[PDB]
RNA sequence: UUAAUUUAUUAAUGCAAACACCUGCAUUAAAAAUUUCGGUUGGGGCGACCUCGGAGCAGAACCCAACCUCCGAGCAGUACAUGCUAAGACUUCACCAGUCAAAGCGAACCUCAAUUGAUCCA
RNA sequence: GCCUGUUUACCAAAAACAUCACCUCUAGCAUCACCAGUAUUAGAGGCACCGCCU
RNA sequence: CCGAGCCUGGUGAUAGCUGGUUGUCCAAGAUAGAAUCUUAGUUCAACUUUAAAUUUGCCCACAGAACCCAAAUCCCCUU
């Protein structure tokens, strides 16, 4: 099944958002837009919200 | 008090007249020993699950043995059919076979006489049992 | 003394973030090349 | 609600009500849209930006919570940055 | 002692009134229950030489138990009163 | 309506219900086997990890025969004078663990029931051989087929949209979506009965997983339970569906083409009776004539992994044993010779 | 009563407090106490159904029941701008909810039947 | 249904309840019942005299 | 008049259930549905009544409203 996770921006801002992936897939980096630093930024996964 | 304990659990939570509670603590001097809770499991093991009454058990040694050996032979008979919780009239389909002839007897005895089976597949069985309750717990 | 912080830490970041982005990208190029090599055996 | 209090006599004020509508002086309860926290992870932009919002109440829906809460509700107030203050009045309403 | 702290509060009585209570106001819980906290020691001055604890005119930190049940019922001990205090420090520097 | 019975029947879990009627027949059919055959079905079933080819299937063997995993297909085609599942040992418990996707993006491994791999490696599939699934589509020989070298496209049909759905997102998460693009695969959500009428003579080889009792399901899982009192009429009609299944298939096979009968369950009934309903059906309504292949040596050559049911007229029976907790599994192959 | 909620009350013990009794707090029983026992269908049973979607009934704007005829869903896949905002409209016959969306900022240069769940409270 | 007896006063007097006998369980004991008693006793309960078999 | 006595009190218990609801006269005035432990009820909608504001309401000529695979309807200037 997937697993709802919450992306973490990587430039230090608190922004967060979740999305969803495989719970056997690999742990998520993702490029993201990030609405405080108004660009683009490294969002790495951080804990698990809930299994869907 | 682990002494009036382990009387007051043989008496009021399994309903052990005083006489058979004493035959209980001369023949098998372990339960005392054994920790109450799983003095309970092994006792209502026997008598829901394997449908002996009070007689028999206390007749019997059957809190001699260990709940591990009750377990794994009682649940190789009644998978394999031969032994068969009975009903709510107490009838079974077949007659069961005697707790002596399941618990006493040694283990090659208990699988060539009452399973007839192999030993491998006794081994087997254990095996998977045991996960089984470890992944119960 | 809070918001000089975030401030600080923003900027850090973001001087970091070009370098990261290349890598991270460069990371998933040669793990699908490295996929290819295995299909090609 | 109750119409007429044991202790005062008055009518009383279903704080269920404040804890969920806002009044404005001229007539209109505005309110969030129910759902507006809740499984956001499965509803789309659009969605999400429409249950966001601040919405107005209908004319029954309005007399139901007028009758429901009491006169010291439906007042002016001069709050001090109140964001509402030019959404308390009406303009350019024919009929 | 047992300590009771009511679950619904009391509204106000007001500066020469009392509060009226009800039903509710009836329900407490137990906060806490003296008897279950650690022992302190009570301060006494010895009268008369005792074993393990002094000799005469020292103050001393003695279990409640024993200050109330032996020393101080028999006479070999004396409340750390500050009168007492000042009357064996006259002792003391009378020798 | 009436309120107050006289007598209500005792309420049985399906669970029980499935127990005393495989009691009550496997009992006559197997004598002294039925013991271990129940113990063995009420037991852990024992799963085989059949390795994705389309993923490093080389590295994924290497790290299952590390975790000690040998390939019984491999054991087997050593003596048999494209499928690689690896199981363990005789009278060895171990679970595989989780398959994982891999580098490719598709999945190492199914951990599959291995006795269900048998009905495929029986089928043959030739080089490039058209191919029909009638009603598989748990997955499992479906996966395997593909993995197989069909590349003149395999038809899957089933009845249920919930199991097309099934198969879809397994296919997805194992099959690289460039193999499954083409009529390659073709899923259908239809009624293999109507498959007679609406394609005939065209397929080569032919699978036939028919719905069953699936003894083992049914004694485990307490949902949708075939044995459960309100699908009487359904269990009880079971037989001339699968009959009327594999005769669709018998009539889409081409001449001289292949197909395979399985069945999840131990009954005589649903197994040789159907498979002999079906070829006399065919013989006489249609006057087509279909031989039995004989599949003796099959079993002797996979022996050393399943126990076969040696007292069977038609087909191959794996029983499931406590050593191999395997079956329950029925395969039947037929060459349809006009 | 193996319905839910309790153990206020007794009987046991354990820990505290005092130096067995009493008190407080726990655990286990006995004993009881409060309250409930959904709905639509089915007379010869051993149950079925309850929400959402497609098709006929309902031929041509909309709407249309059934203890009517059939078929399905309680997801998955992609992407990570699947961001922010905003005129104007639709709306399952109410409301709740659900839809579409010009323009604009900022960027590049989601699909299809349903696939779901309010408030409070965590 | 052993028997004599008991019962729904006011629709049932019975095969139902009780019953001697038999059986099961609980209790090692005193100053208000049990009891001014003490295991051949007392309490709770089943079943129904006796007799016959296994 | 005991499946739990009788009397008093809480008590004018509660009842979506039954029954009743008393001068004259005039006028407008009848059922699209949804939700509901809900189908003996109620909230909304629909219909209905009253008062007020201003302006189009109905009937309706062309034109117009789908492919897959009949009666009519909708929209609609004039009148
Ligand atoms: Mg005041
Ligand atoms: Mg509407
Ligand atoms: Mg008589
Ligand atoms: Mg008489
Ligand atoms: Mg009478
Ligand atoms: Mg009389
Ligand atoms: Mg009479
Ligand atoms: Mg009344
Ligand atoms: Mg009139």
């Amino acid at each position: 099944k997937n697993i709802l996770v919450r992306m973490v921006s990587e430039a230090g801002t608190g922004f967060c958002f979740n999305t969803k992936r495989n719970r056997l897939r690999e742990k998520l980096t993702l490029l993201h837009y990030d609405p405080v630093v108004k660009q683009r930024v490294l969002f790495v996964e951080k804990k698990k919200i809930r299994s869907l | 008090q682990d002494i009036n304990d382990t009387v007051r659990l043989l008496k009021e939570k399994c309903l052990f007249t005083v006489q058979q509670v004493t035959k209980i603590l001369h023949s098998c001097p372990s339960v005392l020993r054994e920790d109450l809770g799983q003095l309970e499991y092994k006792f209502q093991y026997a008598y829901f699950r394997m449908g002996i009454k009070h007689p028999d058990i206390v007749k019997s040694e059957y809190l001699q043995y260990s709940l591990t050996k009750i377990k794994q032979r009682h649940i190789y008979l009644e998978r394999l059919g031969r032994y068969q919780t009975p009903d709510k009239k107490g009838q079974t389909q077949i007659p069961n076979p005697l707790l002596k002839d399941i618990l006493r007897v040694s283990e090659a005895e208990f699988l060539a006489r009452t399973a007839c089976t192999s030993v491998e597949e006794f081994q087997v069985f254990k095996k998977l049992l045991a996960r089984e309750e470890e992944e119960s717990e | 003394q809070k918001r000089r912080e975030r401030e600080q830490h923003i900027a850090e970041c973001m001087a970091k973030m070009p370098q990261m982005i290349v890598n991270w990208q460069q990371q998933q190029r040669e793990n699908w090349e490295k996929a290819q090599a295995d299909k090609e055996r | 609600l109750t119409y007429f209090s044991a202790r005062k006599g008055k009518r009383k004020t279903v704080k269920a009500v404040i804890d969920r509508f806002l009044r404005l002086h001229c007539g209109l309860w505005v309110r969030r849209k129910a759902g507006y926290k809740k499984k956001l992870w499965k509803k789309t932009p659009a969605r999400k930006k429409r249950l966001r919002e601040f919405v107005f109440c209908n004319k029954t829906q309005s007399k139901l919570l007028d009758k429901m809460t009491t006169s010291f509700w439906k007042r002016r107030n001069w709050y001090v940055d109140d964001p509402y203050q030019k959404y308390h009045d009406r303009t350019n309403l024919k009929v | 002692t047992v300590i009771v702290e009511r679950w619904w509060k009391v509204p106000l009585a007001g500066e020469g009134r009392k509060p009226r209570l009800h039903r509710r106001h009836r329900v407490y819980k137990l906060v806490e229950d003296t008897k279950h906290r650690p022992k302190e020691n009570l301060e006494l001055i010895l009268t008369q030489s005792v074993e393990n604890v002094g000799v005469r005119g020292d103050l001393v930190s003695v279990k409640k138990s024993l200050g109330r049940n032996r020393l101080l019922p028999q006479g070999l001990a004396v409340y750390a009163s500050p009168e007492n205090k000042k009357l064996f420090e006259e002792e003391k520097l009378l020798r | 309506y009436k309120k107050k019975w006289a007598a209500t029947e005792p309420k049985f879990p399906a669970v029980r219900l499935a127990l005393q009627n495989f009691d009550m027949t496997y009992s006559v059919q197997f004598g002294d086997l039925w013991p271990s055959i129940r113990v063995s079905l009420l037991s852990e079933q024992k799963y085989g990890a059949l390795v994705n080819n389309f993923a490093a299937w080389d590295h994924v063997s290497a790290k299952l025969e590390q975790l000690s995993a040998k390939d019984f297909v491999n054991e087997a085609i050593s003596h048999w004078e494209n499928l690689r599942c690896f199981t363990f040992d005789r009278g060895d418990i171990s679970r595989f663990p989780p398959a994982r996707p891999g580098s490719l993006g598709v999945m190492e491994y199914y951990l599959m029931d291995a006795a269900s791999l048998l009905p495929v490696l029986a089928l043959g599939l030739q080089p490039g051989d058209i191919v029909l699934d009638l009603c598989a589509a748990p997955g499992g020989k479906t996966l395997a087929l593909l993995q197989t070298g069909c590349c003149r496209n395999l038809a899957a049909n089933d009845l249920s949209p919930s199991r097309i759905a099934r198969l879809q997102k397994i296919l997805h998460s194992y099959v690289p979506e460039e193999i499954r693009d083409g009529n390659q695969v073709r899923v259908t959500s239809w009624d293999g009965r109507k498959w007679g009428e609406l394609e005939g003579d065209t397929y080569d080889r032919v699978l036939v997983d028919v719905p069953c009792t699936t003894d083992r399901h049914s004694l485990h899982e307490e949902e949708n339970n075939i044995f459960k009192r309100s699908r009487k009429k359904e269990r009880q009609i079971l037989p001339v569906l699968q009959v009327q299944l594999l005769a669709a298939g018998l009539l889409a096979t081409k001449p001289g083409g292949h197909v395979v009968y399985s069945t999840c369950s131990l009954s005589h009934l649903q197994n040789e009776y159907v498979v002999q309903g079906a070829i006399e059906l065919l013989a006489n309504q249609y006057s087509i004539q279909v031989q039995v292949e004989d599949l003796t040596h099959f079993r002797r050559v996979f022996m050393d992994t399943f126990c076969f049911f040696s007292s069977c007229q038609v087909g191959e029976l794996v029983i499931p044993n406590l050593m191999a907790n395997f079956g329950p599994m029925y395969f039947c192959k037929m060459r349809r010779l006009t």
